[PDB]
């Protein structure tokens, strides 16, 4: 539906949609921009990420509300209210899965294969792990282990590149480690791995802060605080 | 009280 | 699209959508419920109102953001950025107009004509004034005066009924007066009428509070405070 | 600072 709009106009309108808090529109504009077939700049990658994270974030929050109601409905002593809670949870779940599949499809056709610089490749592989992780959050059936392993594999490739090619304070490296640590804690039932990763990431970043400008220091320490927040919650 | 992931 | 779902299931799912902050879904469920052709109860009327007010409220807020950007773009000294701001403002405006037309269509087919009790009739006529008012907020062309007059006429019929049939503390009567006063201030360029209406409404409610239970007193005084908030802003 | 209308 965006095929007739100029790439630059799609990017301009994505920024307007962000200012207006119209994240579904923002995501549709950025999908159109990706589908023009050119690589994305750093700024454009962050617009793509902001848009879809906000869309899926609303869906995930709604899914958790509905899942909790459904859980309470199946406790002993609960009155039978019919199929409606399950149906509506399933409706929201299917829409969420559709958004994840859309993002994964953009990554596979063809953002990842054309991404050669570490900053872009790690960014996209982190995104791939993230959207498999969101699929894992709602998965219950025969492919659940494979969904979890797909998240793990994408995160692991991103980590390997990030450790070789980026300083320990790089914000993409830090955000990747934050999210892989959450994956370990919440998805893979590996809280010790989650804690170890968060701590090592924090400590290695701390030791590299001395190399940074004031502005880079602000960027890196903001994400380090997110790691610390999780360590405080988990220990 | 909800753990943090990479957002904004 | 809701024709195959039971009325009771639509209402149940509207309440679930509200809990999940899924207001577009909530509105679609309530539209389906209205289209079953039966009258709405008090609770169901309030679900319809909550759903569409949240949907249109997001659109209106986005429209104002985009309209402000567009205004700044046409000031002297602004760099020409092309048609994109106007196009995107128009896109959001058209979607907003569509939602207003949908609500007005439900009121006309056939909620208002079957509403005989004062509580329901005033509620629906207030709603009619509200959605014409939202159309007026974005109107610029040949029918703008007629849109404004349609809002005025609906509000005026609701006021006439409310004064004859409801006590001055009734929350629907109070909310109607609040909104008609905003209409006068913001749409009809009649700030004195807006102030007079808010003050008389507040004072007449104050004099009737002595007749109320604790719970009714809480309901009425909450809306009276909204009237006072506007009087403080406007004087 | 924005005037009130009937909401919630
Ligand atoms: C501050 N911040 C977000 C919190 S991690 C980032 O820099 C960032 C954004 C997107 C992907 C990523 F790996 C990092
Ligand atoms: C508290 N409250 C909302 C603020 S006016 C109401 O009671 C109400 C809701 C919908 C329509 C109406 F006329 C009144
Ligand atoms: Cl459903
Ligand atoms: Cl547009
Ligand atoms: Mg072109
Ligand atoms: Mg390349
Ligand atoms: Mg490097
Ligand atoms: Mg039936
Ligand atoms: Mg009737
Ligand atoms: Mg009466």
């Amino acid at each position: 539906a965006m095929g007739s709009m100029e790439r630059a106009s799609l990017i301009q309108k994505a920024k307007l949609a962000e200012q207006a808090e119209r994240y579904e529109d923002m995501a549709a504009f950025m999908k159109g921009a990706v589908e023009k077939g050119e690589e994305l700049s750093n700024e454009e990658r962050n617009l793509l990420s902001v848009a879809y994270k906000n869309v899926v974030g609303g869906q995930r929050a709604a899914w958790r509300v509905l899942s909790s109601i459904e859980q309470k409905s199946n406790e002993e002593g609960s009155e039978e209210k019919g199929p409606e809670v399950r149906e509506y949870r399933e409706k929201v779940e299917t829409e969420l899965q559709g958004v994840c599949d859309t993002v994964l499809g953009l990554l596979d056709s063809h953002l990842i294969k054309e991404a050669g610089d570490a900053e872009s490749r790690v960014f996209y592989l982190k995104m791939k792990g993230d959207y498999y992780r969101y699929l894992a959050e709602v998965a219950t059936g025969d492919d659940k282990k494979r969904i979890i392993d797909s998240a793990r594999s994408a995160y692991q490739e991103a980590m390997d590149i990030s450790k070789k090619e980026m300083p320990p304070t790089n914000p993409i490296r830090l955000g990747l480690a934050l999210n892989f640590s959450v994956f370990h804690y919440e998805i893979a039932n590996s809280p010790e791995e989650a804690i170890s990763l968060a701590k090592t990431t924090f400590d290695e970043a701390m030791a590299d802060l001395h190399t940074l400008s004031e502005d880079s220091y602000k960027d890196s320490t903001l994400i380090m605080q997110l790691l610390r927040d999780n360590l405080t919650l988990w220990t | 009280r909800r753990r943090k992931s990479c957002q904004a």
